[PDB]
RNA sequence: UCCGCGGUAGCUCAGGGUAGAGCAGCCGGCUGUUAACCGGUAGGUCGCAGGUUCGAGUCCUGCCCGCGGAG
């Protein structure tokens, strides 16, 4: 539908000011209900829809997950150290999409510090699934995914640690992309994990997906991690393999619910009667990378975090002190966020470092290794974004039991492998989502394998109560 | 394998002043999460990977003005950020 | 320096209500033992100095010593 829009906006017939009143409108109605939106972009929406030339993206609007740096708005993170911190200057990735006619609608609610899997754990309030009002809208990027489900935006941007993308995209059955970790810039990313973290797409359609990482993706000078490697994207006029290897990964095939187990079964059906050879491959230590990403990650977000006291730009926690205003001010973080930098000092501790940080590096290395080994006999990898759809509120509040909702994401970024998610069927009223994943650097494989997916099938997206 | 002298320890080492009510919870999270990562097996690691990092060049960018910069602070003096003394 | 296990007969280690067992020692028995064994018996700064308890080897505060482990 976003291409969709933009097509009519070049014609003439519509007006890049009408696009953002409509939205404008339908989300001042819905979201109060829904709380996806945690900020919006004031006047300076209206005022900036009505200066924009015939561009790429001219009359598409953006909602942002709000720990992405928007110069001029309110950039929280979803925490309370920075429920008034206003960012001076602007992410690279959405700096990018300003310069080709989009605009910001707002920013997107989340867990605080991207640390959670249901939206839970946002120190402002929870967000809700459009399709079922009783169950989350999955984490941390749950906002976005809910904003685009409820079709309060044409695009959406997100935020993927350890499936923050996916999972949430999965919950609300639409689309999400981690990028290859470096194609796209992370710099105006509140990110917890630097080694993991990645900005990521979000749309519900694959055309749409293409545009936004066209737009997003490419080389900063700013991050010295990002890649030298053009998007070229919207280059998903097929001329796809027919005939690509696709490889199933058993271990993520017992455990899974009835619908997810069913929406496989299909999904395998359909990419064989596109031209692919399906065949069972191992990820031998898949099932224990888990454990090493809460290591990790713990360990990098300790780090990140240990920013965050009061004396430059936080909120103050008013000690009348020296060590106590600090101690006090990050005694305003949440209890999740707590829990993970506690772990994270721990893993970095003396006499503590090598057992933990030094072991989790070594088995970090041993996925990368497997997965190089994987892609020299298949090209493609498949398995479910989640064991199971959307749950209810205050269903799995069990620390171990939200953590392993991630179990079968967190392999995208230990490895820095692409990795989509795409709305693969419902059981049910509850969307289900699969996880199709590629080698480093062939982002565009996956797109075209999905666009083949979702022609193949009219379409299993579903929209809960959407219109322009 | 956690005493409530390492959560103190660590609290300390991450400037994080919880509520009594909270040490208690934490403390079995804790135990049970460092459980559960301490499952992980033991691996060989090859070598360090090839070198492939870049350097930025000496060259000036504009900076941010004083008062962009001040407006971030919850507290400034003079054109210096405020914090309480030492 | 920190952390984790240790310190009990001589030697090597068992364990909130006489502090115990086999090795050797003592007494008694046995003509083929290979680390002989059978009975009886003797053997103590439970680490040291302070607490809780009616009662502490056992629990809890500090210190000495040994081994091991950390970028
Ligand atoms: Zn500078």
């Amino acid at each position: 539908l976003a291409h969709e829009i933009r097509a009519r906006v070049a014609r003439g017939e519509v007006s890049p000011l009408e696009v953002a009143q409509a939205y404008l409108k339908r989300v001042q109605e819905l979201d109060p209900g829904l709380g996806a939106f945690l900020s919006l972009n004031e006047r300076l929406l209206e005022e900036a829809e009505a200066v924009d030339p015939g561009l790429p993206l001219a009359g598409l609007v953006v909602a942002v997950k709000d720990n992405i740096a928007t110069r001029g708005l309110r950039t929280t993170a979803g925490s309370r150290l920075l429920e008034n911190f206003v960012p001076p200057y602007e992410a690279t990735a959405v700096a990018r999409l300003k310069a080709l006619g989009a605009l910001v609608l707002g920013k997107t609610n989340l867990d605080e510090f991207g640390m959670g899997s249901s939206t839970e754990h946002s120190a402002f309030f929870p967000t809700k699934n459009p399709f079922d009002p009783d169950r989350v809208p999955g984490g941390s990027s749950g906002g976005s995914a809910a904003a685009l489900a409820a079709d309060l935006a044409p695009l959406a941007l997100g935020s993927d640690t350890g499936g923050s993308v996916r999972q949430p995209a999965a919950f609300c059955g639409v689309y999400g992309l981690k990028p290859t970790y470096g194609r796209v810039s992370r710099f105006g990313l509140i990110a917890y994990a630097s080694s993991l973290d990645q900005i990521g797409p979000m749309a519900r359609s694959v055309r749409d997906l293409a545009l936004l990482m066209d737009a997003a993706a490419g080389p900063d000078p700013l991050d010295a991690t990002s890649l030298d490697l053009p998007p070229r994207f919207q280059e998903a006029l097929e001329g796809p393999l027919p005939p690509l290897r696709l490889g199933v990964v058993r271990e993520a095939l017992a455990g899974n619910s009835p619908g997810v187990e069913r929406a496989l079964e299909e999904a395998l059906k359909v990419f064989r009667e596109l031209g692919l050879s399906v065949r069972e491959v191992s990820w031998p230590s898949l099932p224990q990378a888990l454990a090493a990403y809460y290591i990790l990650a713990p360990a990098e977000a300790s780090s990140n975090l240990a920013r965050y006291d009061g004396t430059l730009y936080g909120r103050r926690a008013a000690g009348e002190e020296v060590e106590g205003m600090m101690e006090a001010t990050r005694a305003l973080f949440g209890l999740e966020v707590k829990r993970r930098v506690l772990v994270g000092t721990f893993v970095l501790s003396s006499g503590y470092y090598e057992a933990y940080y030094g072991r989790a590096q070594a088995f970090r290395r041993r996925l990368k290794a497997e997965a190089q080994a994987l892609f020299r006999e298949v090209d493609l990898l498949l398995l479910p974004t989640t064991p199971h759809p959307a749950f209810p509120f205050g269903a799995r509040r069990d620390p171990l039991a939200m953590y392993r909702e991630d179990l079968y994401t967190v392999g995208a970024n230990l490895t820095g492998l692409p990795a989509l998610s795409f709305p693969a069927g419902f059981e049910g009223h509850l969307p289900v989502g699969l996880q199709l994943l590629a080698p480093w650097g062939e982002d565009e494989r996956l797109l075209r394998a999905a666009l083949a997916f979702e022609e193949a099938t009219a379409r299993a997206h579903l929209k809960a109560p959407l219109g322009e | 394998e956690l005493s409530p002298e390492l959560l103190r320890k660590l609290e300390t080492l991450a400037k994080i002043r919880l509520s009594p009510e909270e040490e208690a919870l934490l403390l079995q999270d804790l135990k049970r999460i460092l459980d559960f990562v301490d499952a992980l097996p033991r691996v060989e690691e090859g070598g360090a990977e090839e070198a492939l990092g870049r350097l930025r060049e000496d060259e000036p960018r504009p900076s941010l003005p004083q008062a962009e910069a001040l407006a971030l602070a919850p507290e400034a003096e003079d054109g210096f950020f405020r914090v309480p003394p030492v």
